[PDB]
């Protein structure tokens, strides 16, 4: 977040074009949290 | 939507199998043609 | 980019109209990086 936030203000682009990036970054949080249970419980025994 | 491809099962299962397989021919990367122009090009960084 | 920036804040124009100028000034950068390999490697031996 802090890398793309400092990069967008270097080119002083829109508030909406920067927040819609950061709403997408923590949408990847929500999609990661739903699949992180099934990787560490069921993919981890397959690699074992 | 440029980076993300359709969910083909014959290459997702191939990616899991490469992790604990031996390597006899040295692997190389599919060429990613990006310029990192815009702050929206952080998708390729999150891909890595 | 610092000449067109102080020109814009002197006449207090929009955040979008100033950022869309600067997004174009680095779209020339990608188009200059892709073809300066072809000038300095093949145009220069023609001028020589």
């Amino acid at each position: 977040a802090n890398v793309v936030n400092e990069r967008a203000v270097q080119d002083d682009m829109q508030k909406a074009t920067r927040s819609c990036t950061k709403q997408w970054l923590r949408h990847l949080e929500t999609q990661f949290d739903n699949i992180a249970v099934a990787h560490t419980d069921h993919l981890s025994v397959v690699y074992a | 939507k440029a980076r993300a491809s359709e969910a083909d099962i014959s290459s997702i299962h191939l990616a899991i199998a490469r992790e604990v397989s031996p390597m006899f021919n040295v692997h190389e990367l599919k060429k990613i043609a990006e310029s990192f122009e815009d702050p929206s090009s952080i998708v390729v960084v999150l891909e890595f």
